[PDB]
RNA sequence: CCAUCUAUAAUUUUGAAUAAAAAUUUUGCCGUUGCUAUGGC
């Protein structure tokens, strides 16, 4: 069963500019 | 306590404004009122005025904010911006630009105006004409603030870039005059934004911008010389590219009018150290395919003996070799024979580079190897009569 | 307008080229009607 | 920094507009010379036209989507607008026409279900015959 | 491929020094164990 289990597993820019200005 | 409370309020504001039925959606209710012919115009004016206060209020909180609450205001802001159409948004926002007394809110307000036109088309042509005039009028007022002056220039750059030709000519000419004056601004930010507008404005106007040509090219060349001196400038790379893109733009739009100053263009390309070689080489491919080769060959001799021969700069020498070889493989047979005395005069100078060259043997041999191939290529595509005297 | 201020002899002449070339076609057609 | 980011944005945008292929802004000298000479021919071979095409289509699809949001939104309001005027008897001349077209549109469809007149002639003739025997009522 | 010429690295002069400058000539991934060696896939 463990062998089967292994087989199972195998198969906004305006916001950013706004935030950047706040850092300034 | 209060921080947790305000977080919940802006969440509560966010839920109502969220566009999760005609009755529930605020956005649909607004447009219906606009669509109604019977709806009182004064009621419409109230909606415009109410939005401007609403838009200013949210921007005030975002300006004066907390990471999560910062994000929530943006969801609120995103909902707000979509409440009303582009037509009324511009009407309800442009007056607020002058009304607003805070530089931040004005800085924020300019950005959103550009975003509203990012996704618009031909239907906004009357609106953008109104926007351009307002942006033009506010700039003398906003000269004090670099950030506001920079952004307003760039929003115009976006609007001129997009359906700029369809814009009325007076605004386009007015913008070019305004951008040209601010090329002399001491702030590097204003220069680069000023340079960008001229490119788009010259692109739209084409030959009609020739009237401003004495005010564009000569100052730009002087700016480049100052650009080399101030190597401590943090925006040296962007500025140097900004000068290069200016020449590249007009090399496609006004080739014939630039040939007289083509030498200074080449000087900018050769010695623009900050700019990447790919940009510099790419603009060279523009010169060859747009400007007459015969004028180019004449200039290569002058620039070589003046600067490149004594430059002792690998990039400048190599890129000069790129210009020379490209021209010969594209120059016509008739043009080839006519410009023979100049090339050979240059060719003798190229052999004698070893005497003055400060580089090592391997470079000079490689440089000579290129020179020989080009010299063979050019002597081919010629006739005996022209070559016998030169030999 | 043909701008002559702060422009070399060549650039002015290119201004004359674009104007004169465009006007030639209409000028020739008007001549044909008159003849 | 905003000056920095905004400086990069404006320059980067035009690089795409004018030089589609060139990258954006963010040893022995003999080897350096060879690289630049090599870089030309391979840049000379670049298919910039396709790069322009790809950008154009991407901008077109989004812009196409946003109008499709715009019109689709306004008929919803337009129909909402029609509803209250009709209830309040505020119909305009145009409003009275669009509804009148709907009368023609909806009615026109029901004719197909109503069937054509000729078959009714045979059907009705059969109808009375089957009725009379079943209902009787002669007595 | 060979030579040659560069490149990289090392000793040396001015040099507090940086600096230039002549001059010369154990793993694909994951651990443990030292300051090196071996466990799993």
């Amino acid at each position: 069963k463990k062998q089967v289990e292994q087989r199972l597993e195998f198969y906004l820019a305006i916001q950013e500019a706004m935030e950047l200005y706040n850092k300034d | 306590e209060f921080l947790t409370f305000m977080n919940n309020t802006f969440e509560f504001i966010n839920k109502i404004t969220e566009e999760t039925d005609v009755r529930r959606n605020l956005r649909l209710k607004v447009y219906s009122v606009l669509l109604d012919e019977t709806s009182d115009k004064k009621l419409i004016r109230n909606i415009r005025e109410e939005f401007g206060t609403l838009l200013e209020g949210v921007l005030f909180f975002i300006n004066s904010v907390t990471t999560e609450i910062k994000e929530i205001l943006f969801k609120v802001l995103g909902n707000v911006l979509q409440i009303l159409p582009v037509d009324e948004f511009v009407n309800a926002v442009l007056p607020l630009l002058s009304t607003s007394t805070n530089e931040d809110i004005r800085y924020h307000l300019t950005l959103v105006i550009g975003s509203k036109f990012e996704l618009e088309g031909s239907e906004a042509i009357p609106i953008v004409n109104n926007v351009m005039k307002v942006l033009l009028d506010r700039m003398p007022l906003e000269s004090k603030s670099v950030v506001i002056s920079q952004v307003i220039l760039n929003t115009m750059t976006a609007l001129v870039s997009k359906y700029g030709k369809k814009l009325e000519g007076s605004i386009l000419t007015q913008a070019l005059t305004l951008a040209t004056e601010k090329v002399s601004s001491d702030m590097t930010e204003v220069k680069i934004s000023s340079l960008a507008l001229i490119t788009n404005c010259v692109q739209v106007l084409g030959v009609k911008s020739i009237a401003f040509y004495p005010k564009i090219v000569p100052p730009s060349i002087k700016l480049f010389d100052a650009s080399l001196a101030d190597s401590s400038n943090p925006l040296k790379e962007q500025l140097q590219v900004a000068i290069l893109l200016l020449f590249a733009g007009l090399i496609k739009r006004i080739p014939s009018f630039l040939m007289s100053n083509i030498l200074d263009v080449l000087h900018v390309i050769y010695f623009s150290r900050e700019v990447d070689s790919s940009i510099r080489l790419s603009v060279i491919s523009l010169i060859i395919e747009n400007i007459d080769l015969k004028e180019v060959l004449k200039v290569l001799f002058r620039i070589w003996s003046t600067e490149i021969a004594t430059s002792n700069d690998t990039v400048a020498v190599s890129l000069f070799l790129s210009t020379l070889e490209s021209t010969v493989e594209n120059i016509d047979k008739k043009s080839a024979t006519s410009q023979s005395p100049i090339f050979f005069k240059l060719l003798l100078s190229l052999f004698e580079f070893r005497s003055i060259s400060s580089f090592d043997n391997n470079t000079i041999s490689r440089i000579e190897a290129s020179v020989h191939e080009i010299s063979n290529s050019y002597v081919l595509k010629m006739n005996d009569k022209v070559f016998r005297p030169l030999f | 307008e043909i701008t002559v201020d702060g422009l070399d002899a060549n650039q002015v002449w290119w201004q004359v080229k674009l104007v004169l070339d465009s006007i030639d076609g209409d000028l020739i057609q008007g001549i044909q009607e008159l003849k | 920094q905003t000056s920095k980011y905004q400086a990069t944005s404006v320059v980067n945008g035009l690089l795409s507009n004018l030089l589609p292929g060139v990258p954006k802004i963010r040893g022995s000298k003999a080897q350096l010379i060879d690289r630049n000479l090599k870089k030309r021919v391979q840049l000379q071979n670049r298919d910039v036209h396709k790069i322009k095409k790809k950008c154009k289509l991407v901008k077109k699809k989004k812009v196409k989507k946003h109008k499709l949001d715009k019109e689709q939104l306004e008929q919803l309001a337009k129909h909402q607008v029609l509803k209250k005027h009709q209830h309040e008897g505020t119909l305009t001349d145009h409003e009275r026409k669009y509804l009148n077209k709907l009368i023609k549109r909806n009615s026109q469809n029901l004719r197909s279900w109503d069937l054509e007149e000729e078959v009714r002639d045979e059907l009705e003739d059969i109808q009375q015959s089957i009725l009379k025997d079943t209902v009787s009522t002669a007595n």
